[PDB]
Order: C-alpha cells, then sequence, then structure tokens
RNA sequence: AACUAUUCCAAAAGUUAAUAACUUAACAUGGACUAGCAAUUUCGGUUGGGGUGACC
RNA sequence: CUCGCACACGCUUACAUCAGUAACUAAUAAUAUACUGAUAAUUAACAACCAAUAAACCAAAACAACACUAAAACGUUUAUUAAUUACAUUGUUAACCCAACACAGGAGUGCACCAAGGAAAGAUUAAAAGAAGUAAAAGGAACUCGGCAAACACAAACCCCGCCUGUUUACCAAAAACAUCACCUCUAGCAUUACUAGUAUUAGAGGCAAUGCCUGCCCAGUGACACCAGUUUAACGGCCGCGGUAUUCUGACCGUGCAAAGGUAGCAUAAUCACUUGUUCUCCAAAUAAGGACUUGUAUGAAUGGCCACACGAGGGUUUUACUGUCUCUU
RNA sequence: ACGAGCUACCCAUGAGCAGUUUAAAAGAACCAACUCAUCUAUGUGGCAAAAUAGUGAGAAGACUUGUAGGUAGAGGUGAAAA
RNA sequence: ACCAAAGCUAGCUCAACAUACUAAACAAAUACAAAAAUACACCAAAAUAAAAUAAAACAUUCACCUAACAUUAAAGUAUAGGA
C-alpha cells in the first residue's frame, strides 16, 4: 500500500546504541556524571521519568481508556457542526420519521388570517432587512456573522410586538448554549445527539398535537426509504466515552418545561464553513428529535413506547437570506424496529425571504440603474415565521 | 539607479546573521570568535 | 592515502591517490561472551581470526597497537573482566561446559585491578578516576566532634 | 551599520522584540489569553515593629571599637556546641551515632530552608 | 535547484488521493464490495478529473473514469472467476477476471503495493493475454507490462479525454500553471538529436521466477 | 586525475554431477575499457611596425 | 507655494524647561529642533508576550444571488485533561531612517487636498557669455545626419525587421536581441525531501517561433543509437564542372567526368562580400533616399526555417497636409 | 573564512490598482496612484560615485511592493546582457 | 612680530634565569536575537595541505613551509635527481 506518511518529516528513530551496551558484564563509561555531552563516552539510557508528585499542566495526556465513563461500545454522536451526505435520507433514517412538503393546515389557516398581522407588515420587515444588511454596522458591506443573529432577533421582536394583541406570548423564554444529550438506539447501534443550539424558545404550557389520527395509521404502513453503499452512521462521531443519560440543559422543576422552537444559525464568511441547506435539514431534525425525545422520556419515563399524547418541536434555521422551517411531531420511544409507528416530520424547504441586496448604488454608464436596498420581496416567509411563533396562541 | 544605499538596516537580520548563537551554531563562526578574542575585541559580535 | 604516477612512469601526471579496503558484514560468535555480534569486517581480520586459532583468541593476543579498534578494546575488557570474575552467568545450567570453556584460556587470566582498564580510553579513565574518587566533602561538625573526644580523652588520660 | 557598542535592550528592537529588565516572574498565562499572577510567587515583605524597639542608624563618636574577630566555623562549634558536648562525655551520655540533639542535622531537605541549595533568598 | 523551469504557480491545495481501488473498512469482511459516486471535481495537481466515493463509514478520492457522473454506483472486488466477468466503466477488478480485449487504466504493480501505472487523463492500458496465471498488459507508452493476475486495475479510460486537445492561450496561462521560461541560451544540438528509429524495449516483468 | 553513466575480470555470497560449469537483490573493494563533466600548461624567432608570404 | 497627520520598520535623547554662545555645530548672521551645562521626561485600555491531543468537515474570495478557471490565504462545535489566585514584564520623546553632509536622491501602510505644513528674494546694479520661460512682421522645414527641440498641430498612408503583452547589458547600447502561444525532435515503465506526495494526453533535455501555404535531395564524412552490419538530418552539416550545338544573342538538347545529392518551391541589388550610386518606372524643379518592377543571389534559400498577412512597436527609413524662432535673420 | 539587509531567482506570509469604455478583471483600450526609463536640455569635484526639468511606455497582470527565510565563488543565479 | 622650535619621560626590543602555562573579576544575568530565573529531550562529525617561486618556459622535480631531539665532526660524503 502507501502510507500516508514521510521519512524526513516524521520523528526520527533514535541513533543506535553504541557497542558497549552490547557487551555482557561489563559496565559502560557515560557522561552522566558531568550531566552534560562530552565526546567519546558512550551514551547513557535513562529510565522513563516519574514526576512522584503529580502536576495537572505539564504531566502527559491520560488514555481515554482510563477514563471512568470509557465503555466497549462505540457509540454515534451528533453535535453541531457535523455533516450529513444525504441530508433528508439519513435525517429521516436515523429519526424514523415521514417527510411532509407543507407545513400543517393549522399553521396555513394561522398565517392566511389578516388578523394576526402587524401594523405596517412591509414597512418594518423591508426596514428590518435593511437594518441587518447595511444600517447596523459602521462598516459599508457587514459581514454575516454579523448580519444574521441581528436578522434573526429583529424578526424575533418583530414576532414579540404581537403580545399587547396576544397576551399568551408571556409564558415563553429564550435559552442560550444549553448541554443536550439524548441517546437511543436505532437498529442494533446506539446513536446520542450532543452539543448546544444557537437560541432556543421554551414555554410553560407544551403545545398542541398537530397530526391526525388518519395521518398517524397512514404513517404505518409507510416504508422507509434505503440507501445501500453508504451506511446511515456516516457524518456521525464514532465515540468510545459517554454516558446513558438522556440530559436536557434544564434541571428538574423548572418554570417553563417545553420548548416550542429551535433557531439555528448559519453565521459564516466562506461557503465551505456553511452547512448545506441539506444538512440544515438534517441538523434540525436531529437537534428537534433530542429535544423531543428529552421531553416525552422525561415526562413519561425510560419505557420505550408509543405516546398517545404527541409531542411537537419546531424549528427555524436561518441562513441570513433563505430560511428553512420545520414542525416535528414524534409519536414513538421503541425505535429498536422499523415496523412500527413513524413519527412525522413538516419541512418547508429554501423560502427565499430575499432575493438580493445591494449596498453600494451600482452606476452603470454614469446614471443609477438600481437603487440602494433589497431587490425581490417575498412576506409569505415572514408569514410561515409568524405563524410558527403564534402556534401555541 | 542610485547606490550608496545598500544598507536597508533590520535588527531582525542583523540578529540573526551576526548573532552570537549564529556564531556558535558553526566551528567556523566559533573560530572567528576566538580570532575576535585573541585580537581582544571590545565587541566579539553583534 | 597517498599520491601516484599514472601509468607507471615517473615522468607522467602525479595524482592523488586513496585506497580503501573491502568490507563484508559478517557475523562472529565469541565463546566467552555467548552473543553473536554483526560485525563489519575484513578479509585480513578473518585470515587474523584463522590464523590465531580462534576469535575469542585473535581478540586476546592480538595487542592494542595491531588491533586498533575501540570496540576491539571493548570487546578485550569484557572478555578479560569475564575471566578474572569468573562469573556465573556463562552458562547457569551447565557449569561443566563452563570450566570447559574457561579452561582453553587460561593462559591470558589477569587479576582484577588489572583487568577492567585495559580497554579504556583517557577520558573514559578519568571519568572512572572521578568517580571512583568522587566524595561529597565531610561537615566540619564531624571533625570538631572528632577534635573534641581526642581532646577530652586526653583530658581524662592525664588525670 | 547600527551600534555595536550599545547594549541589546528590548528599546532598541521591534515590536517581536520583548525582554524583561530583570524583574522576576509572578504568574503564567492562563486560559482565556490573560496573566493568571500567583500570589505565591509574591515576595512577601517581612517588617518587624519599629515603635517599642529602641536602636539608632549612627553609633557615638566616643562609643569604642573592637578588635576585628572574624566569626569561624571553630569559634561557633566551640561557643554552641562544645559545652553539650563536653557536658554529655563527662556524664557518660554521649552517643556518637546520634547527633541531632546537639544542632546537627544529617539531611538538609527535611526543614523548610536549606543551605547548600541555598532556598532562602535574603 | 535541481530542476529547472518550475515555480511562480497560482495557489493549490492537495487533495489525499486513495490509489488502492480494494480497500475494505475492517478486517471483519474483506469481501468485495460496493460504493457510491457523489461528485466528479478538477484537481490542480494532475491533468485527471478525479470522484468521491462513499461507502461504509468513509470516503476516498479515487481517479474518475471516463463517464463517470454524480450519483453513480462501483464495485470493487478482488474475486477471480472461470467465467470471468462482465466489466462496466466503473468496476474495479483483478487482471485475471478481466476479457482478453479489456482497456484498464490505474495498473497495481505488485499485489498490494497500489496503482502507480496509467494515471493520467485519457490515457488507457490494453490487456493482451493471460498465460500460465500471468498478465500481460500493453501501457500507452506501447510496452508490454507482465503482472501477477491477482493485481486489482480498473477498466475503462482516465476522464478529461480532450486534455491533449487543450490549447494554451499565452505565456501568462504557462506561468499561471508554474511552468517558468526557458533560457536564453543558444545551444548547438549535438549528436542526440534527430529522428531515431528503435526497435521496442522488451517486456518489463515483475512477476518473480523461483 | 577526481566525479557521474556503461562493460569485463578479480574479490564476495552461493548452486550443480561423481575437477569443470552457472547466477548475482541492495551496498561494496581492486585492476582495466568506452564517453561526458573536466584538471594542468603553451601560443618559436628574424621581420626597414606587426599579420600574410618567405627564411632558420 | 502646497508631500499633511499617524502607524509599521529603522535611528537612540539628538525631544521638553531654564541659562549661556569669545570659540566649537548651522557651509552666512540674527538665535537655537541641530552646539554647551544643569534638571526633568514617554504612566495602558493600543501593540508584543498570550493551550495541546483525538474527531465531523469535497463545495472559493470577486456587494455574492450564482458562476468562470489559473481551482483558490483567512475556523467551528464534540470528548479528554488545561496551576485559578486584585494589581506581571515590555515599546510609549523627537524637527528622526538609508545615502561620507542639516544632501533637489531612496523609503511600506491607513485617511485627507487643508481645518494641516511651509518660504523661490542677505542688500544693491541690471554689462557680456550661460540655463529656464513668454511673444513675434513676411515665409513655413528652405536648418540638420535625421521635423532633434519647439509649436494655435497633436492627422492620413508605404516599406524593413520582429506576430503580439512582456524581459535584458543597475552606472554610455531597450533593440531587429531573449522569452512567448503554436509546431517539432530526443530521454525515461517509476514511491517516500527535488522532479512528485506526480506516472507517457506525464515529466525532463533542447530547437524554431502564433496563425496561412509549405518545409525539396543526401548517412559520403563527424556524432548518437546499435556496443560489429545497419538506422538517423524539424542531428553537426552539405546540395557540380568542361565542351559543342536551333536562322547570329542565348541554349530546349547532347557527349564525358566526379559525387551522398548536385540549390527544388519561394523570394530577391535585400540588414544578403565586392563591382554598385547594377538597369528601368513613380515621387521631387533637382534624390547615392523611399516605393514598384528586371534579375546567376556563381557567396539567397526552406524549423541554424523560406514566403506572404490582420493587429501591434518610446525599433529603423520614407512621403502629404496642419504646425511653428528649426531656419532666411534674429529681436 | 565572511557575505542573497543592494541585486538575480525561488519558498512562505501579507497589502495595493481610483475614475472611463465594453456582454468581459479579455496577458483589449484612455488615463491617475504606482512601476520603468524613450528622447532632449542642464548637470560633469554636480542636488547626486547616475541626479533635476520637460517629454515618454505599462497601469487587473508574465503587475508592483512590505516582512522573513533559502541558493556562496572549481560556485550561486540567469525570459544569455558572458 | 605671528605661525612655530626645544626638552625627558611614558613605555617598548633582544636575551638569560625561572616556576612549570589560558591573567584579574565573578553578587546577579550570560550560546531566546548573549548578558532575559522557570518545562517532555535528540545529540553530534572526520577525508594527504595547495600555489605564487626556481628549473630564465613548463608538465616529473622546487630546501623552510605550524609533524619537539639538541652541539662538535663524519659532510655538503654516500646516495636521490627532465642524472
Ligand atoms: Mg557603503
Ligand atoms: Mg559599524
Ligand atoms: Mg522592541
Ligand atoms: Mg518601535
Ligand atoms: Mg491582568
Ligand atoms: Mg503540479
Ligand atoms: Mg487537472
Ligand atoms: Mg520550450
Ligand atoms: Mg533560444
Ligand atoms: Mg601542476
Ligand atoms: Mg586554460
Ligand atoms: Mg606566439
Ligand atoms: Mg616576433
Ligand atoms: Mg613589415
Ligand atoms: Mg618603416
Ligand atoms: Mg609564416
Ligand atoms: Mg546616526
Ligand atoms: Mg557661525
Ligand atoms: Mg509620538
Ligand atoms: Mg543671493
Ligand atoms: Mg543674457
Ligand atoms: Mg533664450
Ligand atoms: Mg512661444
Ligand atoms: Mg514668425
Ligand atoms: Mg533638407
Ligand atoms: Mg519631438
Ligand atoms: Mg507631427
Ligand atoms: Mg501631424
Ligand atoms: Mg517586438
Ligand atoms: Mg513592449
Ligand atoms: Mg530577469
Ligand atoms: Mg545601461
Ligand atoms: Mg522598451
Ligand atoms: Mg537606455
Ligand atoms: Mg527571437
Ligand atoms: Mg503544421
Ligand atoms: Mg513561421
Ligand atoms: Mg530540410
Ligand atoms: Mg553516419
Ligand atoms: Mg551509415
Ligand atoms: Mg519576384
Ligand atoms: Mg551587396
Ligand atoms: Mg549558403
Ligand atoms: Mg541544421
Ligand atoms: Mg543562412
Ligand atoms: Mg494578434
Ligand atoms: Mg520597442
Ligand atoms: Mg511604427
Ligand atoms: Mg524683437
Ligand atoms: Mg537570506
Ligand atoms: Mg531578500
Ligand atoms: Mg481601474
Ligand atoms: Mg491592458
Ligand atoms: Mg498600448
Ligand atoms: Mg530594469
Ligand atoms: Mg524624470
Ligand atoms: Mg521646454
Ligand atoms: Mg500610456
Ligand atoms: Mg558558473
Ligand atoms: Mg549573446
Ligand atoms: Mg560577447
Ligand atoms: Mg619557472
Ligand atoms: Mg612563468
Ligand atoms: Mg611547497
Ligand atoms: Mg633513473
Amino acid at each position: 500500500a502507501y502510507e500516508w506518511g514521510v521519512r524526513s518529516t516524521r520523528k526520527p528513530e533514535p541513533p543506535p546504541l553504541d557497542r558497549v551496551y552490547e557487551i555482557p558484564g561489563l559496565e559502560p563509561i557515560t557522561y552522566a556524571g558531568k550531566m552534560h555531552f562530552m565526546p567519546g563516552l558512550a551514551r547513557p539510557v535513562f529510565p522513563p521519568w516519574d514526576p512522584g508528585w503529580t502536576h495537572p499542566k505539564f504531566r502527559r495526556l491520560p488514555p481515554l481508556h482510563e477514563h471512568p465513563l470509557y465503555k466497549d461500545q462505540a457509540c454515534y454522536v451528533f453535535h453541531q457542526r457535523c455533516r450529513l451526505l444525504e441530508g433528508v435520507k439519513q435525517a429521516l433514517w436515523l429519526t424514523k420519521t415521514q417527510l411532509i412538503e407543507g407545513l400543517p393546515e393549522k399553521v396555513l389557516r394561522l398565517a392566511d388570517d389578516p388578523r394576526n398581522h402587524i401594523e405596517n407588515q412591509d414597512e418594518r420587515v423591508l426596514n428590518a432587512i435593511s437594518h441587518a444588511r447595511l444600517w447596523h454596522s459602521t462598516e459599508d458591506i457587514p459581514k454575516r456573522e454579523t448580519y444574521c443573529p441581528v436578522i434573526v432577533d429583529s424578526l424575533i421582536q418583530l414576532c414579540k410586538s404581537q403580545i399587547l394583541k396576544h397576551p399568551s406570548l408571556a409564558r415563553r423564554i429564550c435559552a442560550q448554549n444549553n448541554t443536550l444529550s439524548a441517546t437511543w438506539n436505532r437498529e442494533s447501534i446506539l446513536l446520542q445527539v450532543h452539543g448546544s443550539s444557537g437560541a432556543r424558545l421554551n414555554a410553560k404550557d407544551p403545545l398542541p398535537p398537530v397530526a391526525s389520527q388518519e395521518e398517524v395509521e397512514a404513517t404505518k404502513n409507510h416504508v422507509l426509504e434505503t440507501f445501500y453503499p453508504i451506511s446511515p452512521t456516516m457524518g456521525l462521531q464514532e465515540c468510545n466515552v459517554y454516558d446513558v443519560n438522556d440530559d436536557t440543559g434544564f434541571q428538574e422543576g423548572y418554570p417553563y418545561p417545553c420548548p416550542h422552537t429551535l433557531y439555528f444559525l448559519e453565521s459564516a464568511n466562506l461557503r465551505p464553513r456553511r452547512f448545506q441547506p441539506d444538512q440544515l435539514r438534517a441538523k434540525m431534525i436531529l437537534f428537534a428529535f433530542g429535544s423531543a425525545l428529552a421531553q416525552a422520556r422525561l415526562l413519561y419515563g425510560n419505557d420505550s413506547k408509543v405516546l398517545e399524547q404527541p409531542v411537537v418541536v419546531q424549528s427555524v434555521g436561518t441562513d441570513g437570506r433563505l430560511f428553512q422551517f420545520l414542525v416535528l411531531q414524534l409519536n414513538t420511544t421503541d425505535l429498536a424496529s422499523d415496523e412500527g409507528v413513524k413519527n412525522l416530520a413538516w419541512v418547508d424547504s429554501d423560502q427565499l425571504l430575499y432575493q438580493h441586496f445591494w449596498c453600494l448604488p451600482v452606476i452603470k454608464k454614469k446614471v443609477v440603474v438600481e437603487p440602494v436596498g433589497p431587490i425581490g420581496f417575498q412576506p409569505e416567509t415572514f408569514r410561515k415565521f409568524l405563524a410558527l411563533y403564534l402556534h401555541g396562541a | 539607479k542610485a547606490r550608496g544605499n545598500e544598507y536597508q538596516p533590520s535588527n531582525i537580520k542583523r540578529k540573526h546573521k551576526h548573532g552570537w548563537v549564529r556564531r556558535l551554531r558553526t566551528p567556523t563562526g566559533v573560530q572567528v570568535i576566538l580570532r575576535r578574542m585573541h585580537k581582544g575585541r571590545k565587541s566579539l559580535s553583534h | 592515502l597517498g599520491h601516484r604516477y599514472v601509468n607507471n612512469d615517473k615522468l607522467s601526471k602525479r595524482v592523488r591517490k586513496v585506497w580503501k579496503p573491502q568490507l563484508f558484514q559478517r557475523e562472529l560468535y565469541s565463546e566467552i561472551l555467548d552473543k553473536r555480534f554483526t560485525v563489519t569486517v575484513t578479509m585480513r581480520t578473518l585470515d587474523l581470526i584463522d590464523q590465531a586459532c580462534g576469535f575469542d583468541f585473535y581478540i586476546l593476543k592480538t595487542p592494542k597497537e595491531d588491533l586498533c579498534s575501540k570496540f576491539g578494546m571493548d570487546l578485550k575488557r569484557g572478555m578479560l573482566l569475564r575471566l578474572a570474575r569468573q562469573d556465573p552467568q556463562l552458562h547457569p545450567d551447565d557449569p561443566a561446559r563452563r570450566a570447559a570453556i574457561y579452561d582453553r584460556y587460561k593462559a591470558f587470566v589477569i587479576p582484577e585491578a588489572e583487568a577492567e582498564w585495559v580497554g579504556l580510553t583517557l577520558d573514559e579513565a578519568v571519568e572512572k578516576q572521578r568517580l571512583l574518587e568522587e566524595k561529597d566533602p565531610i561537615p566540619l561538625f564531624k571533625i570538631f566532634v572528632e577534635e573534641l573526644l581526642g581532646q577530652l580523652q586526653q583530658q581524662a588520660l592525664s588525670e | 551599520g547600527a551600534d555595536r557598542m550599545s547594549k541589546w535592550t528590548s528599546k532598541r528592537g521591534p515590536r517581536t522584540f520583548c525582554k524583561g529588565r530583570g524583574a522576576k516572574g509572578t504568574g503564567f498565562h492562563g486560559r482565556d489569553g490573560k496573566f493568571v499572577q500567583i500570589k505565591e510567587m509574591i515576595p512577601e515583605l517581612v517588617v518587624p515593629e519599629l515603635a517599642g524597639f529602641k536602636l539608632k542608624p549612627y553609633v557615638n563618636y566616643r562609643a569604642p571599637e573592637g578588635t576585628d574577630t572574624p566569626l569561624t566555623a571553630k569559634q561557633l562549634f566551640l561557643e554552641t556546641a562544645a559545652p553539650a558536648i563536653e557536658k554529655d562525655f563527662k556524664a557518660g551520655t554521649f552517643d556518637p551515632e546520634h547527633l541531632e540533639k546537639y544542632g546537627f542535622e544529617p539531611t538538609q531537605e527535611g526543614k523548610l530552608f536549606q543551605l547548600y541549595p541555598k532556598n532562602f533568598p535574603r | 535547484i535541481q530542476v529547472h523551469g518550475i515555480g511562480g504557480g497560482h495557489k493549490q491545495r492537495y487533495r489525499m488521493i486513495d490509489f488502492l481501488r480494494f480497500r475494505p473498512e475492517h478486517e471483519s469482511k474483506p469481501g468485495p464490495f460496493e460504493e457510491k459516486v457523489i461528485a466528479v471535481r478538477y484537481d490542480p495537481c494532475r491533468s485527471a478529473d478525479i470522484a468521491l466515493v462513499a461507502g461504509g463509514n468513509r470516503k476516498r478520492w479515487i481517479i474518475a473514469t471516463e463517464n463517470m457522473k454524480a450519483g453513480d454506483t462501483v464495485l470493487n472486488s478482488d474475486h477471480i472467476g472461470r467465467m470471468a466477468v462482465a466489466a462496466r466503466e466503473g468496476d474495479a477488478h483483478p487482471l485475471g477476471a478481466l476479457p482478453v480485449g479489456t482497456l484498464i487504466n490505474n495498473v497495481e504493480s505488485e499485489p498490494g503495493r497500489g496503482a502507480q501505472y496509467i494515471r493520467a487523463a485519457g490515457t488507457c492500458g490494453v490487456l493482451l493475454r493471460k498465460v500460465n496465471g500471468t498478465a500481460i498488459i500493453q501501457l500507452p507508452s506501447k510496452r508490454q507490462m507482465q503482472v501477477l493476475e491477482t493485481c486489482i486495475a480498473t477498466v475503462g479510460r482516465v476522464s478529461n479525454v480532450d486534455h491533449n486537445k487543450r490549447v494554451i492561450g499565452k505565456a501568462g496561462r504557462n506561468r499561471w500553471l508554474g511552468k517558468r521560461p526557458n533560457s536564453g541560451l543558444w545551444q548547438r544540438k549535438g549528436g542526440w538529436a534527430g529522428r531515431k528509429i528503435r526497435p521496442l524495449p522488451p517486456m518489463k516483468s515483475y512477476v518473480k521466477l523461483p
């Protein structure tokens, strides 16, 4: 084979030992007594160094099997920056749900109702777009890590302004950089989603179930799509150290127990750093299932069974120009079998909130052909976002 | 063009080319230092 | 290293010429050490082994200026020390074989204070002497206690 | 061609070259890139109380000096250890094996301030 | 300087290219496997175009064949058979299992060594005959190579066939690729110049006869 | 001459039948061969100024 | 009149206050940022110093929506352990550096054309000669090697040589020299420092120059493969005499000799030995100039490339108008 | 022995190119910053051991340029000017 | 009459004797880019001296040419040398 090491760039082998050491029953004379190198004397062989009192920083790193939580079974862990290849297919397979193209009819009815809109909707959203893309920074061209949390927080403020007409939005709160762990078994391999989120919305009251029993029964005879040469494991991180304990970021007796919306941010300049949209959808499927499974095992217990009360978790993934929307309904804990009831997931894909933005006025043949501001606008994306925020009330 | 300005000063280049450490990494520079000591130089190197 | 004339005529070109010995990688068995050493050797060295009737015989019979090797001096020092100490670690299971090996080389037996210096260079000898004479300095308390005890014994024996 | 006779100083070099003037370090670089100073490396100054202590920095001119006898190891032994050793030998209780009762210490590493490694600065 | 006329090129990242076509993930299952081709991209290091190939829990960049496209299925095997195999354009098979008139690329020299020969864009060798458990192929330099029949080779011609017909517009493109201009020294031609007609050199054999 | 590519012989490792024949993985020594890369040295004198022609 | 402010690099107290200058420094005084003496000074938030070990990562920066080729610097989260505890150290001046000098030279980056920086004249007189500028009757290149320089012009064509952008003799030569795309030869079947982390559509050693028409003959010598025969010129290189003939001039032709073949296509008094200012036409009033023709050039000639061609050139020569102190002839 | 702080060529790490014409960031075009030095005049112990003034060529690339490293004289380097 | 001139000392040179030979100062920092207390290493090495000159050139050769063996003679002898 072709080994990927280079003989020069690798660390050198030790020099071959002096011929005095090969003589049996002979004491070598070395320069260890004068504690410095001397030509003509043999090189001394020292035992491996043993610092009898231990130091934290300057000691060697302990091995991985020395850790108390080390186990022989390799668990596959999903964190924030893991990428999935066939992202929707791997998400549907490892999550055991069914993909639905539209948002639910309750969500569309909430969006399309004219009574649920703000005062001057188009004016405030266009001003929010201009504020995020151009106005909020001293520089002429703000970077994406600046304008993406700004546009997300501005949309959260815009849908938060509805609390005077609907005084049930005060049952919610935002949370940051929490520790999430959800471990389960899916067809003889051990999976675990573990890490953090960008910003997570929680509420006092749970979200009502959104899918009908006819949809649940028609989900039963749905066959999961399979893909042969790639294993569904691929893209996750192999780990031999973990804990089999479902850990949400909130402890017992928390006044806001049920998460209502997750928010996913892609804040990076370069194209290879940001997620592909399929990878972004996969990330929201598996994180939303992690939060939903944390809910449905904290409220029910470690036994694996179908859920008579479904758990509904929503999420919004954001690039800063192009949005993805998810409503995920969890119905089933016993994911070891492939024949039982599958859960549900509604995904709106690639909702463009604006086409392009011009930060500086473009001039062709000494006249202004296009003015400052965003080109193209679709308010249906904001309508879906507002329905996803207002779904509790 | 115009000449006389071949010396563009840089302390990094000066201490890396004519430094004490650079003199003592090579036996020839060591012999340079011994010749300067035998002559009795006030400054052996830079 | 030397000079030579091309075509063996005196009036021809003077040429710098190096002559190098032919080298071979051969393994040699020493009966005293019971070890196989992979030593780069010469055909003259092998001829001298065959003439001196043994590898051990060749090392113990040919002196320093004929051997000219620090490895050869170390080998001679090791086996001469082995013969001087008469160590049981040659063959722990076969005393008859051990006596049979040491019977043949009894002509070169030299005592212990002589046998451990034959293969040492000057720097190794200086380091060995410094290590043997390496003493921590005695505290002046011990010297003063011995002086005071001598004074007290002299005062006690004078009464 | 610069100045060879001038001493090499942190004032002379670029922003990269930062050399101390001889002070002692009091800490290390922590987690956030900041400097974490160790209180244990700080030289705790040891001061007595001088209010109830009577002495002056200048000596009376009429006060006589003395014959200069430098302190000697023999004199220190004869003043400190010799009465105890002489008393124990005249009483028969002298022990050559154990000298710890007379002020002698076999190994320095037991005590707080060593002498040959010079553990204490001043 | 040991090789003249190299330098001043564009910044290039190097892609880790896996040359061994048959590489199982784990030693528990040493059987033949089947992988999926995701994308075919340009590589600045070589004249060929490479392809990302995923199977199991790993991906490898391999050298792409002529019509390998996005989302393809490629079979790698070591199984030699007396009914041979029906060779597609993607499959990797040992030379003992291939038919007689097979066009091949990425030819492995020693069993287990890895693919070394026939790597440039558009170049393909051809299997000639299989005698006494030994394969003989013809290289793009029209030289016969004698190899053990269990060496794995990939059937087909390397992609980017029109690399030979690619025209360089200017000296600026040569400096973009990194080829410095030749020296201005006028050297008179010696006896080495001229149209040398030489007979074909004999078959180069890597089968060690005991 | 050194060095770099060949080739041959010797050295070296060995294999054959009851002395002769044959082979050389990487180094590697000695003596030769073919070439490159090259090493040292020089540009006889008269000339109605040198060069050409001529002469010694 | 406008090279300002600051930072990086570099210099090393030359900076600031007070006092002195007979003399030393300013190429001269006045006094002082450039001499003398004493005393003080630049205070960190800015900058330096400022964790590794495993793993998920193919998907450019160009307002980046999405694309092109030459394939592109710039980091996250997951796990393991990272002394835990106010105040660490270092650079903070300047009118400054490299040029022997207080030198009309050289000097990287960020914002400005002034809101900041400075002074061409030491005082007279207004000779010649010299440098720079402005203006000029009539004429408009008649001056000169050349329309060099200058000008109210800032245009239109023909050649030579190189295709072109580019590069070179730093300090006398920027070109017709070199390189270059394209076209050709040779030499190589291959693994851990070049070539190359490549594999004959590849990589080196070279030649000639894009493109278009083409590249005629020869292995006799000298090289190179073959280790002797034999093969090679897009290898080093070479490609004929003598004599007579058709209605003169010439020679389609023939005789004979030597060679490896006897210079083919093309072009041509040319950047092409000398004759030469070869002969003729146009241009001019006049031309050894220039362009177009004739052409043995007995020493042109085909990748040491031959011919033409668009575009190109601070290259080398020509003509037309326009323009002018170049000049008549200076003021 | 000492020299690649100038220069010749590379390896890193960075930084600049405004306006105008065009489907074009096309080794296109006008012209700044910027880089060279075509021609002329001064200068010739000069401002200067190669400069000043006018005029010129490129100016999105085979372009300049900051910092740092490397190649050393039987040599290095060279779009050959010895 | 200016500019100028004059000293006798600092100190060196050659030997001899002579212990036996890298002086003085080391409180701190010194081979990070020397004079900067403080962290998981790598460390190290040898291969003939050559030529300018003389042989009126220059090829074999050319005393001394950084290898302790001294003086009186043998002796500028035998020998070695494009002899
Ligand atoms: Mg100088
Ligand atoms: Mg100096
Ligand atoms: Mg500094
Ligand atoms: Mg500084
Ligand atoms: Mg702090
Ligand atoms: Mg490459
Ligand atoms: Mg390629
Ligand atoms: Mg070429
Ligand atoms: Mg050439
Ligand atoms: Mg000689
Ligand atoms: Mg010569
Ligand atoms: Mg002569
Ligand atoms: Mg003469
Ligand atoms: Mg004459
Ligand atoms: Mg005369
Ligand atoms: Mg003659
Ligand atoms: Mg200075
Ligand atoms: Mg003055
Ligand atoms: Mg300042
Ligand atoms: Mg004046
Ligand atoms: Mg005048
Ligand atoms: Mg005038
Ligand atoms: Mg005028
Ligand atoms: Mg006039
Ligand atoms: Mg005229
Ligand atoms: Mg002009
Ligand atoms: Mg004109
Ligand atoms: Mg004109
Ligand atoms: Mg040109
Ligand atoms: Mg040009
Ligand atoms: Mg150049
Ligand atoms: Mg010049
Ligand atoms: Mg030019
Ligand atoms: Mg010039
Ligand atoms: Mg040319
Ligand atoms: Mg052609
Ligand atoms: Mg041509
Ligand atoms: Mg030809
Ligand atoms: Mg021939
Ligand atoms: Mg022939
Ligand atoms: Mg013609
Ligand atoms: Mg002529
Ligand atoms: Mg000719
Ligand atoms: Mg030729
Ligand atoms: Mg010619
Ligand atoms: Mg063109
Ligand atoms: Mg030009
Ligand atoms: Mg022209
Ligand atoms: Mg007048
Ligand atoms: Mg350097
Ligand atoms: Mg440099
Ligand atoms: Mg521009
Ligand atoms: Mg251009
Ligand atoms: Mg132009
Ligand atoms: Mg230049
Ligand atoms: Mg100028
Ligand atoms: Mg003028
Ligand atoms: Mg221009
Ligand atoms: Mg050279
Ligand atoms: Mg030349
Ligand atoms: Mg010449
Ligand atoms: Mg001579
Ligand atoms: Mg001579
Ligand atoms: Mg000599
Ligand atoms: Mg003789």
